[PDB]
């Protein structure tokens, strides 16, 4: 369970020109280490992958959002759903206890505390 | 307060009157001298009650609450000097005066003797705190958060004037809480429901609920320089104690509609704790913790019948020291790494071993180590609502289990390796960084020696 | 592979040379600096154990006369009858 | 102060090839199986162009991973897919899905019916009829 | 996705609703003094019939 | 990765998975040449599917029944006490701020500490002179000339040339 995870496949000779996808990152890695190695930096790297991460996660989701689907209105089945249900538990509670507290007794007589 | 507001207003014609950089050492020096005068004339006995002098003070008899109000001003000036010293001297001194002016209204508040002087002092704040968010804050999206900092508290508080003057012209006069001996009962109607509604709903604006609380992770997220007024915003949220003043009387018997305030603050309690285990901000990390076990106290009050007033007296000051101390941890580790995002802080615990003890004991106040001031009151919330019913221990106990992970979720983030970066962040925790980090647990466990003063009437 | 041949020859003349540099302790380089400065078993234990005996026993002799519940020692658990009483048992 | 493509935008079909990579190089030349098409399904509040999800996932697991640091500790430059669930999670082992533990817990499910029986030591079973005679029937004499 | 969306639905509707209805009040008043004063006689005629204004 | 060296990545672990299960040493050693005869089925042939079907049936009986909690050689990517030495953890360059009477000890060590920095302080008239030249446009893995055509210092100077030693 989670997952198989399909760690093996076929090759020879599927997509011969697909290689050098590391050329995207090794150019950045050359741009990384040249920024990393210097006689005076005294500070953190800008690292815009984390800049584009949180700000496009914490913010810019409500400008993305529209209620054009009911699977966006699907949160009614999770927020207000059990919130009625706990009161549906609790409204049945506290009154059945009260009727046995009003009519008849069940408690011990030394219940000062409470 | 005979002369408590009187010495501290004289501190105000001393900032711009003074010399150059002497203004920091002078302002801290006078400030601690008032702290003994607070301790001396208060803490007297004590049996119902100490009506203090006259129509302006009832001496905070049932709940002292006022010692904590006076630590912070000789505690944040040493904190705000981290990143403030870049401006003109006349502009920096104005930033000193507005924080001192914040204390003076709150010095008269929490005692207040009355209700018509309460609301004008209940609204006497929000003027200096708003200006702190506008000028000398952080990066943008400040101004909408300044507007969300308004337009909620002011939106809910205006029916109090609809409520209170409707009481003043009807039955006697609300100048005296102690002339509230004759109180007529309140029956179920369609007019009296709203009478209780406006009496209560404004107090839910400050201590939050699962509703209407989106503004709270804006002022703490977009915040001033290094937790400067954020420490004052801790007392601003807990300082909604006035429900203890009001609903103790003045329609007590309406509990038929108590239930949707019991339930909403209960499933919202367990929810907002887990709403931050995937948060990516440090100043938002303590903020959602500060919702949960601050929402614990509300069901301790609307449920009446003491053994609930006992712990709720102590649970206001519980995170009030703790979350103030956590913000002091978060105000640090930002002058050295100029982004507040927690993930970038891999590879700590080796460069700063001295403050690593302070991370341990601080987060050991959320697990809270039952001989402290935290789990001495949470056991009484257990002691109350279990007499309500047998179900209430379930959702309230998991709150003690989620924050067990949620506190140690922060501690383990300090322990990593090789740190990848950081030719900056050299500074091995200077004197201001650790002396200000003290004086939080140093009175806290001190109060755990004889915790007799932290008790209501009750 | 013939490419890394000039690699790791000057690196051993740099990394191990830095480790030749790192191996460095000139005449045990602690200064410390300034300043200075079994059978007894006379005060190492006497300060340890022999002193707090008298303090805490004073805290109990001055305790029973004040508090109305001192030590609450249980019953006798005696099968015969003995000289502490006057009667006997078979 | 980085304003040019500072975050994602209302995608995912505003010339998606010009998204990756004019900036936010999640794909090299919009054919890398990581072009910003994978807006899951949109309409919701998910990720837009979002240099984000359904890229190859389920673990950064701190592998051998020597060509850079590049696994989870040591900052590869720009390969963000998903985070905050993976500092404590892993890949697939040698066995597969088979939920034998419920069958392993079913070993007492046969003996859960045995919890209804009694456990007297002596005498032996002789389970044929009422000749076992458990309790007291008659008097002394 | 729920806390900053479906609680960001009801209250930021209120600002957009007022800004929708602040847009219908000024942009329809660009001069045309002939169109002002025919609406003031609408005010003075509707006051006769409607209510207690003559009784 | 290539098809011919894909055999090599399996061949070492084919025997490495076996010594996990053995009890003796010769019992494992007897199955080394015994498993070699299966490897000696197709000695040298073409690189087509005939070499892939030898690997396509090496999918089963290699992952199938693979290493029931094997040997791990504890200083490894996995294994216990793999990164245990972390109370020290080699904080290289934690030694900037001292405010001396704490820099009293090791006098000759600090005199040599500023000495090596001039090798790093003066390299970008040489290393960056070839850094613009050695990379064609934006291409592959960016090590320099391993002698740097006169004197290689390092090229990776100095955080890699003075990298963290283990203890
Ligand atoms: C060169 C040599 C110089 C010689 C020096 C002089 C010789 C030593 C002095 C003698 C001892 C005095 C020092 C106090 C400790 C012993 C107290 C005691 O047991 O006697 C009872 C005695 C009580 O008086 P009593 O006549 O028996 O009855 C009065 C009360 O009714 C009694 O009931 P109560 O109301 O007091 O309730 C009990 C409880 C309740 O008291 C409290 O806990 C209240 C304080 C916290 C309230 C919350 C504050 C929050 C803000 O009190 C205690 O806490 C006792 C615990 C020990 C004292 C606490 C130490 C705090 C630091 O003393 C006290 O408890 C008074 C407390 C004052 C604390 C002073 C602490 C001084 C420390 C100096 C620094 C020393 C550092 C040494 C370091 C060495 C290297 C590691
Ligand atoms: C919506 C507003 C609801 C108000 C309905 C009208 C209430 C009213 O008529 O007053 C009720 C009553 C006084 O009127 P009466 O019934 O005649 O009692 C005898 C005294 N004459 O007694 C009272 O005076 C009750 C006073 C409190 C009720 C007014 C405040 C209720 C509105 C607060 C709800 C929360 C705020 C919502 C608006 C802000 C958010 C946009």
């Amino acid at each position: 369970t989670t997952l198989d995870p399909a760690e093996y496949d076929i090759s020879s000779e599927t997509r011969k020109a697909q290689a050098e996808r590391l050329a995207i990152r090794s150019r950045l890695k050359r741009e990384y280490q040249l920024q990393y190695y210097d006689p005076s930096r005294r500070g953190v790297i800008e690292d815009p992958a984390l800049v584009r991460w949180t700000y496009a996660r914490s913010a810019n989701i409500y400008p993305n959002f529209r209620p054009n689907t009911k699977t966006s209105l699907l949160g009614a089945l999770f927020g207000i759903g059990p919130l009625v249900f706990w009161y549906y538990v609790f409204k049945t509670d506290r009154d059945r206890k009260e009727k046995l507290i009003q009519e008849g007794k069940l408690d011990r007589t030394f219940n000062i505390s409470y | 307060m005979l002369k408590y507001i009187i010495p501290t207003i004289m501190l105000m014609p001393l900032t711009w009157l003074s010399k150059n950089n002497m203004i920091w050492v002078n302002s801290t020096a006078h400030s601690l001298l008032i702290s003994f005068t607070s301790l001396l004339l208060m803490n007297q006995f004590g049996d119902n009650s100490l009506n203090f002098s006259l129509l302006f003070f009832s001496d905070s008899l049932s709940t002292p609450l006022l010692i904590l109000t006076m630590w912070l001003l000789p505690l944040m000036l040493m904190a705000s000097q981290h990143h403030l010293s870049k401006e003109n001297l006349t502009r920096k001194k104005l930033f000193i005066t507005m924080l001192i002016s914040l204390q003076l209204f709150l010095i008269m508040t929490f005692t207040a003797m009355e209700l018509i002087l309460f609301y004008i002092l209940f609204e006497a704040t929000l003027v200096p705190t708003l200006i702190i968010i506008t000028r000398w804050g952080n990066q943008t999206e400040r101004l909408n958060a300044g507007l969300y900092f308004l337009f909620y508290t002011l939106a809910g508080s205006l029916p109090l004037l609809v409520a209170l003057i409707y009481i003043q012209n009807t039955v006697g006069s609300l100048n005296f809480l102690m002339l509230q001996y004759w109180v007529q009962p309140v029956h179920n109607s369609w007019s009296n429901v709203f009478m209780w509604l406006a009496c209560m709903m404004a107090f839910m604006v400050k201590m939050p609920l699962y509703g209407l609380h989106l503004w709270l992770p804006k002022a703490h997220v977009e915040a001033p320089i290094a937790g400067s007024m954020v420490l004052a915003a801790v007392l601003l949220k807990l300082g909604g104690y006035g429900m203890l003043r009001i609903t103790l009387i003045l329609n007590p018997m309406t509990d038929f509609m108590a239930y949707p305030f019991i339930m909403l603050s209960l499933w919202g309690m367990i929810m907002t704790s887990s709403i931050c285990l995937r948060q990516t901000d440090l100043k938002s990390l303590i903020a959602y913790s500060s919702v949960s076990h601050m929402a614990l106290v509300i069901v301790a009050i609307l449920i009446q019948t003491p053994w609930s007033y006992m712990g709720a007296t102590a649970l206001m000051i519980a995170h009030g020291l703790t979350s103030s101390m956590l913000f002091c941890l978060a105000n640090s580790n930002y002058e050295r790494i100029h982004s507040r995002t927690m993930i970038l802080a891999r590879g700590l615990q080796t460069l700063l071993p001295l403050m690593a003890t302070w991370w341990l004991l601080a987060s050991l106040t959320n697990l809270a180590l039952p001989p402290t001031i935290n789990l001495i009151g949470e056991l009484f919330v257990v002691m109350s609502t279990f007499s309500w019913s047998n179900i209430t221990i379930i959702l309230m106990g998991v709150n003690m289990v989620i924050t067990a992970l949620y506190s140690l979720y922060m501690l383990i983030m300090t322990q990593r390796g090789k740190y990848t970066y950081h030719i900056n962040n050299i500074s091995p925790s200077f004197t201001r960084e650790n002396a200000l980090m003290s004086l939080h647990i140093l009175p806290l466990l001190l109060l755990t020696l004889n915790p007799k003063i932290i008790l209501g009437p009750l | 592979t013939p490419e890394e041949k000039l690699r790791l020859q000057q690196l051993r003349e740099l990394r191990r040379r830095w480790l030749k540099d790192q191996e460095l302790s000139p005449r045990e380089p602690v200064l410390p600096p300034q300043r200075v400065s079994t059978y007894r078993h006379s005060i190492f234990a006497f300060t340890h154990v022999l002193i707090p005996v008298w303090i805490i026993h004073y805290y109990l002799k001055y305790h029973v006369t004040t508090k109305p519940y001192t030590i609450v020692e249980k019953k006798p658990r005696i099968f015969p009858g003995d000289t502490i009483l006057e009667t006997g048992e078979v | 102060a980085s304003h040019i493509t500072k975050d994602m935008l209302p995608g995912p079909y505003p010339k998606t090839p010009e998204e990756r990579a004019a900036a936010a190089k999640k794909y090299n030349m919009r054919v890398e199986d990581y072009e910003p098409y994978p807006d899951d399904g949109t309409g919701y509040g998910d990720y837009p162009k979002l240099p984000d999800r359904s890229q190859q996932e389920r673990d950064p697991w701190y592998d051998w991973d020597h060509p850079d640091l590049r696994l989870n500790w040591g900052e590869p430059m720009h390969w963000d897919l998903d985070m905050y669930i993976r500092n404590r999670v892993d890949t697939s082992p040698t066995p597969v899905n088979w939920n034998l533990m419920c069958k392993h817990l079913f070993g007492f499910v046969a003996f859960m019916l045995f919890m209804f029986w009694v456990g007297e030591t002596y005498p032996a079973y002789q389970p044929v009829g009422p000749k076992q005679y458990p309790y007291n029937n008659l008097y002394l004499e | 996705l729920l806390d900053l969306i479906w609680l960001e639905a009801i209250l930021p509707k209120t600002i957009s609703l007022a800004q929708m209805k602040a847009s219908t009040l000024v942009t329809n008043q660009k001069g045309l003094i002939k169109l002002y004063f025919l609406s003031f006689l609408i005010t003075i005629l509707i006051s006769m019939i409607l209510f207690n204004f003559h009784e | 990765l290539t098809h011919q060296q894909k055999v090599l990545r399996l061949y070492k672990r084919a025997l490495r998975h076996l010594e996990s299960w053995c009890i003796h040493r010769d019992k494992y050693r007897y199955f080394a040449c015994l498993l070699r005869a299966r490897f000696d089925e197709h000695k040298n042939e073409k690189d087509m599917v005939k070499a892939t079907q030898l690997l396509r049936e090496a999918e089963e009986e290699f992952w199938h029944g693979q290493h029931p909690q094997p040997y791990i050689f504890p200083e490894s990517p996995g294994g216990t006490s793999y990164e245990r030495y972390e109370c020290y953890k080699v904080p290289e360059w934690c030694l900037d701020d001292w405010h001396p009477s704490e820099k009293a000890m090791y006098p000759d060590y600090f005199a040599k500490r500023e000495q090596w920095k001039k090798l790093r302080r003066e390299s970008w008239e040489r290393e960056v002179k070839q850094l613009q030249e050695e990379t064609p446009v934006g291409g592959p893995r960016t090590e320099a000339l391993p002698p740097a055509r006169k004197q290689g210092d390092l090229p990776p100077l100095w955080w890699h040339i003075v990298t963290r030693p283990r203890e």
